[PDB]
């Protein structure tokens, strides 16, 4: 929106978009924080 | 090619 923002989108596994994947209750949890635009959506 | 889920609430 308005930063860098930080990815939190969950996974199954850790993503290249995420090299720091966090995998708790299961699935994955994205802890990076860049935004060369903005937002994927 | 971030996350769909990208969180950015608050500059």
């Amino acid at each position: 929106e308005e930063y860098k923002c930080y990815c939190t989108d969950t996974y199954s596994d850790c993503p290249g978009f995420c090299k720091t994947c966090k995998a708790e209750f299961g699935k994955y949890i994205c802890l990076d924080l860049i935004s060369p635009n903005d937002c994927v959506k | 090619t971030a996350c769909s889920e990208c969180v950015c609430p608050l500059r």
